[PDB]
RNA sequence: GUUUGUGUGUUUUACCGGCUUAUCUGAAAAGGGGCAACAGAGAACCUGGGAUGAUAUUCCAAAAAGAAAUUGCAUGUGGG
RNA sequence: UUUUCGCUUCCUUUUUUUGGUUGCGCACCUACAAAUUGCCAACUCAGAACUGCUUACGGCGGGGAAUCCAACUGUAUAAUU
RNA sequence: UGGAAAUGCGAAACACUUGCCAGGUGACCCAUCCAUCCUCCCACGGUGAGCUUUCUUUUCACCAUAAUCCACAUCUCCGGCCUUGCUGGGGCUUGGGCCUCUCGA
RNA sequence: GCGCACAUUCGGCUCUUCGUGAUGUUUUUUUACAUUCAUUGCGACGCGCGGCUUCCAGGAAUGAAGGAGGGUAGUUCGGGGGAGAACGUACUGGUGCGUCAGAGGUGAAAUUCUUAGACCGCACCAAGACGAACUACAGCGAAGGCAUUCUUCAAGGAUA
């Protein structure tokens, strides 16, 4: 759960990008905290992503499961990769 | 975030399928005047010819080039590198006004200048194809 | 407009042609022209062509797994078993 | 330009010119995305011998 | 560009034109191209050889695989088996393709008419319908004539039987209802 | 005289670029032979004609038939 | 109107940052009736009257109730079936 | 060789080679309606012919080929000098950019 | 009980200023010597005060929780279930031998097997099964029903 709970904490009180190109726009300009992938990936964008979650030392969350869930869990309701969480603050176990 | 001069990335788009280019000059954001972020960027357009051999007589220093062009460009349009070709020496002091004929003139210079790194320096990696 | 009590595409046949047939049929057209899921692209849109020739509109994809419904149990078992055992065998 | 076989032969080549390389015959987007595909992965080998590289050491 | 091209008969689902690094040095995804006594007892293959140097031969139809039954590693012997309630033992060395028929026999699926069945039947030689044995003009046929709807002699046959006098049943050890069981009691 | 600009010499040579004698290197299989389509695949003309007895998207030439299209190959000049 | 709409002036903080302030713009019919009306338009079906008298051109599936038989559609003995 | 880009050009010259080009380059069923082109009829006008006796608006006829450009004006700027630039259809495709749809729409 | 003489009462822990700039004093001392100390600065917390200044606010505003209900949270319990894997071991069938005048079954035998060779013994395999006594007025499970293991999965209860 921890990693759904505490975001999903991090929805409800947290700013957060869901939206490939938000994240990746997100991840750029740094207002991404963190980044969290499901495993519904195409790879390279794993990889891309990786690049600049590295890149941006941002937290690369593979939250292991799926497009569904994903969505469901971040309140929402379509099929979904990735996130990039700007700024929760109060989900700091999500900064953790 | 992380985007500075000298700074590799490579340009994808636009006349410059997968190319090299370093940030020059980063614009960090959209305004009317570019309603995207967009950073400005040396980049070069043209790969050199091959050293090889003795080749030729004289020699093949025809082969021997480097053809920059200066971009600005979206910042959606280019994979950014780890590497760096530090904008010192070049650009810390000497900027490169754009304009138009600065623009120009200060690629010249460049074009010298990222000969001198070429010219057996450091990074090789940075002037050449990828072999997509 | 109205919709058959019990029996759906079999309409086409009317009488003709039994019911346990039409049983046996049925059972088939539920699973084979299905929409089914993706993997990675993760929505159900794989659909046959062909025999059992299922790609994925929306990812494009195309995934040769057989017959009526795509990747059997056994399959799956088996991938699992492919799983298993050749994780084993590095395991 | 798209056109059908007999009119290639006359079909001008500044007509059928826009371009990146292997994508004479491309818009963009496949382009992009072949170009993006190397370039990470191989990068990624690099990234993978050197793994190793330190380990050996 | 230039490579090697990497697409042939077809097992399931990876989608085309793949990577796949072969041999033993090819590492055991599925469809992956491992020796097959190199391959673990009890996998699941397809397609497997038998000649050696004949990329699937057994198995050649579609859903199936075949599972490795046994090593003899001793003379690098294999006994696999085939699905049919045969075992074949080859010699483990044989090349095999990891997995099964993406396909999976439409086998089951009921038929249902003969606009089908001629679809169905068509890549080949024409066979199909069939007529039957009994009325089939006796001057080229055993089973003509009779003044009605019959079979003569016996349908079993010793295997030898010249053709014109072979057709049906050959051999049969036991036929009709299979009151009990093939094989092992 | 300089330096520069311009023009010229069958100058000379080095160097390119070309081109041919010329010399060496230098390709592998359902394809080592060739046919097989008067509808597939399928490479350049349109309309008009006080136009034939009977033919024509073929006959009408320069001007009022015209206007086309393509090939081949020249030629000079042009781009050079 | 404790936020990343933008800028100007001004005030405040060091600030020629912010923030407040001002002018204007940015989001927000909160401009909003009815859409009145103008125009042109259609043959379908329908309705109703009026009316009167005609198996009338044409073209137009018999039906029911059972028994035998073959599931069906398909197939065919050129030139009896 | 132009424009972040989608994407540019009198010529940005560059031919063999590619275990080269899922390169509609040949290449493909029917199938669906629908959409509309084409053509086509109707009919209005309007012409011209022809018709038409107790009655009428009757009849017919009324056209444009391949082959090629796309530069007119808006706007530039209504023409001093018109010089940025040459901006400028419809209506199907896709893409591209900005904004980033989430109380779900 | 309350206040009380001193913090030099048991006692707090920086409420024996704090933190840091640092300097100084220290100098076989708890080195250097921040606070204390001495020098002094800024910040300063505690605590106090001071200035307030500005803004802003409920107590109980919203009974009382059933030996009512509902959950919740905590170890855990059970042959609960469900997916796994592993097996024990037998029944066989089989093999592989060994041998051998009999086997075998039975109320009575009879149908069975027989010297290719029955049984038989042992080895071993194959196969499909089954979890044996354990293990019991004993557990779990709505009920049906539920007993190797581990591996799991998700579930349940009770108790707190």
């Amino acid at each position: 759960d921890t990693i759904n709970t505490k975001i999903q904490l991090v929805m409800k009180s947290g700013k957060y990008v869901l939206g490939t190109q938000q994240s990746l726009k997100t991840l750029r300009q740094g207002r991404s905290k963190l980044v969290v992938i499901s495993a519904n990936c195409p790879p390279i964008r794993k990889a891309e992503i990786e690049y600049y979650c590295t890149l941006s030392k941002t937290p690369i969350h593979h939250y292991s499961g799926n497009n569904l869930d994903l969505g469901t869990a971040c309140g929402r309701h379509f099929r979904a990769c990735v996130l990039s969480i700007t700024d929760v603050g109060d989900s700091d176990i999500t900064s953790a | 975030k992380f985007l500075k001069p000298g700074k590799v990335v490579i340009m994808t788009s636009g006349r410059y399928a997968g190319k090299k280019a370093v940030i020059v000059q980063n614009t960090d954001t959209r305004n009317k005047e570019r309603p995207y972020g967009h950073s400005l960027l040396a980049g070069i357009k043209k790969y050199p010819r091959k050293v090889v051999r003795g080749m030729s007589k004289r020699s093949i220093t025809r082969r021997s080039q480097v053809g920059v062009f200066l971009r600005v460009v979206n910042h959606k349009h280019f994979l950014p590198t780890r590497y760096n070709m530090d904008l010192s020496r070049e650009l810390r002091g000497r900027i490169n006004v754009s304009d138009a004929s600065k623009k120009a003139k200060s690629k010249q210079l460049v074009k010298r200048l990222f000969q001198a790194r070429y010219n057996a320096g450091n990074n090789r990696w940075f002037f050449q194809r990828l072999r997509f | 407009a109205k919709r058959t009590v019990k029996m759906g595409v079999m309409g086409r046949y009317g009488a003709r042609y039994g019911s346990n047939p039409r049983k046996r049929a049925k059972k088939l057209e539920v699973s084979q022209h299905a929409k089914h899921f993706c993997s990675f692209c993760g929505k159900f849109a794989f659909r046959r062509k062909a025999v059992g020739i299922w790609r994925c509109d929306g990812c494009s994809k195309t995934v040769a797994g057989g017959a009526y419904t795509l990747s059997t149990p056994n399959n799956t078992t088996v991938r699992s078993t492919v799983r298993r055992l050749r994780e084993l065998k590095q395991s | 330009k798209a056109l059908r076989h007999t009119k290639a032969r006359l079909a001008p080549r500044h007509q059928k010119t826009t371009s990146r390389p292997y994508g004479g015959v491309l818009s963009h987007e496949q382009v992009r995305d072949r170009i993006v595909r190397a370039f990470l992965i191989e990068e990624q080998r690099i990234v993978k011998r050197a793994l190793k590289a330190h380990a050996k050491v | 560009y230039r490579r090697v091209k990497e697409l042939m008969v077809a097992p399931e689902g990876m989608f085309t034109g793949q990577s796949m690094l072969c041999g033993v040095k090819a590492p055991l995804a599925i469809g992956n191209v491992l020796p097959l006594g190199q391959i673990t007892e009890g996998c699941i293959v397809c397609n497997v050889e038998a000649k050696v140097g004949d990329r699937g031969t057994l198995a050649r139809a579609s859903g199936d695989y075949c599972i490795i039954i046994s090593h003899n590693t001793e003379t690098g012997r294999t006994r696999l088996k085939l699905p049919s309630g045969q075992k074949k033992t080859v010699p483990s060395s044989c090349r095999a393709m990891i997995g099964i028929v993406a396909g999976g026999g439409r086998i089951e699926k009921p038929v249902l008419k003969a606009g089908n069945s001629f679809y169905r039947f068509r890549g080949k030689r024409n066979c199909w319908p069939k007529v039957r044995g009994v009325a089939r003009n006796p001057v080229e046929h055993p089973h003509g004539g009779g003044n009605h709807q019959h079979i003569g002699h016996p349908s079993t046959v010793s295997r030898h039987a010249p053709p014109g006098q072979k057709v049906g049943l050959i051999a049969a050890r036991r036929t009709g209802r299979i009151r009990g069981s093939r094989a092992v009691r």
